[PDB]
């Protein structure tokens, strides 16, 4: 068999009823993010005379 | 002869700030035929 995935020939055994190198690739990506940010400030004066 | 005089004061401030970002990707892929460097590439 000549292969192409890598392109060279190779020997099968007499048994084996097929061998092929039709390449498929299957990718998944997932990417989750979350940043979060608070700020807070009070201020409070009581005075008399 | 008696006198008084008097004065009193309350006061507040407040300030806030606040951010939320998110986000979300996803890929999803399939290829058939060529050869594995390049198909992964």
């Amino acid at each position: 068999v000549f292969s192409g995935d890598g392109k060279d020939f190779y020997r099968l055994s007499g048994n084996v009823l097929s061998y092929t190198f039709q390449v498929k690739i299957n990718n998944d990506f997932n990417y989750e993010f979350y940043n979060s940010t608070w700020s807070y400030v009070k201020h409070t004066s009581t005075e008399h005379t | 002869t008696k006198v008084e005089h008097r004065c009193t004061t309350n006061k507040l401030s407040e300030k806030h700030e606040g951010s939320f970002i998110q986000g979300a990707e996803k890929s999803i892929s399939l290829i058939r035929g060529g050869r594995s460097e390049y198909g992964a590439a």
